[PDB]
């Protein structure tokens, strides 16, 4: 009936070794954000945290200068039928 | 035995209700989720004017009135999904609307209760 | 949705018998705060909170048992309507102390049981 | 199972043409109490007020000197099964 998935993943701000990301929140009651990044094509751990339920951006630093990364945020929210599950992911591509 | 049929013939269909109108409304506007808010009202209605209609009745059937209050208004209100969802809200860090919402419930519901009960206290 | 329906009912009817049951039983017992009433909310508010972690858990887990579990089960046995009404009545009586406490134990018991259940699972698993 | 009529019934204290009246409260939510009095003797009419569930106590006045009442209590009182209903009454003789 209501997407769970957060939309309009993007970069607002980025330096060679952060990047600042922002995203809408879903019309459900988002207990948390989890936000993954790692290389693009694979060849390296995909790493993640979580953010609280009330912010809609994440920092995420100690990037390597000039490499593509995969970054995607899902949320963990309540709804009537499920509890608490997890969303599935919206996913940005990014070169630092 | 007819009592444990009064239970749930009126349970069952107050369950079903609450269901149907919680899957219905209850994503419309998720800081306080209105399917589970009126299912809770609507019985605290029913039951308001249950207490002021059975008391002027002393003979009616005692399967009717537990068919109403233990069945249908027992079945049709809830206190757990108050509790998930007051509960959710915590862990959002969301404290404005789970206290609203316990506030909301608890009074809306006795507000209904009165109302039911004055109703039919004032139309007598 | 009627294989959903029979999850609701079932579920309920249990629930509901149980409400029932424990409510004639014990309610008589301690007038100003019935515990058959707190009981069963109690109880609900627990049964939740480990349905809460545990379903997290599994998000595989077929939509008929936990819709059974919380719209059927916690949803039958926990009741707001009998507060509602035991609380008028004590307003009636002029019995503000215990309307009063009657609503704040409700509330907050079943936060409580509620976070114990979804806690002692996650702390479990 | 528990018992919704007051016990003890009782005067207190009388004048010849009032009496104070007490009882025990019933072990149930009592929303009000009723009392009835009339004359023993004959079909005078019986009269009947509340006094709140909180009082235990109440006062009949206008009465006759040196004439037989009947006096009764009686619960309007909230049990689970039940929800409002009324109680079997207690009763006692006075004479002013
Ligand atoms: C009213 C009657 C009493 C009933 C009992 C209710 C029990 C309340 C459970 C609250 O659960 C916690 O809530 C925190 C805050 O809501 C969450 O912190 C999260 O959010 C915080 C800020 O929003 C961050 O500082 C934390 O690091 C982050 O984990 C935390 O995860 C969660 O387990
Ligand atoms: C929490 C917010 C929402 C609440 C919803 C509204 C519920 C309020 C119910 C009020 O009911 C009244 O309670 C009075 C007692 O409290 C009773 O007075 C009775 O008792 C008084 C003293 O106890 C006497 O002064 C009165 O004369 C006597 O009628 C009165 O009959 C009764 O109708
Ligand atoms: C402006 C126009 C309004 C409409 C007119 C209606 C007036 C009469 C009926 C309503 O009476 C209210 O509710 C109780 C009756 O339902 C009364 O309590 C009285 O009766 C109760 C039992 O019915 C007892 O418990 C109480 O002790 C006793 O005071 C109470 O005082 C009064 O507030
Ligand atoms: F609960
Ligand atoms: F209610
Ligand atoms: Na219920």
């Amino acid at each position: 009936s209501v997407s769970s998935v957060p939309t309009k993943l993007e970069v607002v701000a980025a330096t060679p070794t952060s990047l600042l990301i922002s995203w809408d929140a879903p019309a459900v009651t988002v207990v948390h954000y989890v936000i993954t990044y790692g290389e693009t094509g694979g060849n390296s751990p995909v790493q993640e945290f979580t953010v609280p339920g009330s912010k809609s951006t994440a920092t995420i630093s100690g990037l390597k200068p000039g490499v593509d990364y995969t970054i995607t945020v899902y949320t963990m929210y309540y709804s009537y039928s499920d509890l608490y599950s997890y969303s599935s992911p919206i996913s940005i591509n990014y070169r630092t | 035995i007819k009592s444990l049929f009064a239970v749930i013939i009126g349970g069952s269909v107050g369950c079903t209700l609450r269901w149907l109108l919680s899957t219905k409304f209850n994503s419309l506007f998720p800081n306080l989720p209105p399917g589970t808010l009126v299912v809770n009202l609507l019985a605290g209605l029913i039951i308001g004017t249950a207490l002021a209609y059975f008391l002027r009745q002393p003979h009616l059937d005692p399967f009717w009135k537990l068919m109403i209050t233990t069945g249908l208004c027992g079945g049709l209100s809830t206190f757990s999904t108050i509790s998930v969802e007051v509960f959710a809200l915590l862990q959002a860090g969301n404290y404005i609307w789970a206290l609203t919402s316990v506030l909301v419930h608890v009074i809306g519901s006795l507000i209904m209760t009165a109302l039911g009960f004055f109703i039919i206290t004032i139309l007598f």
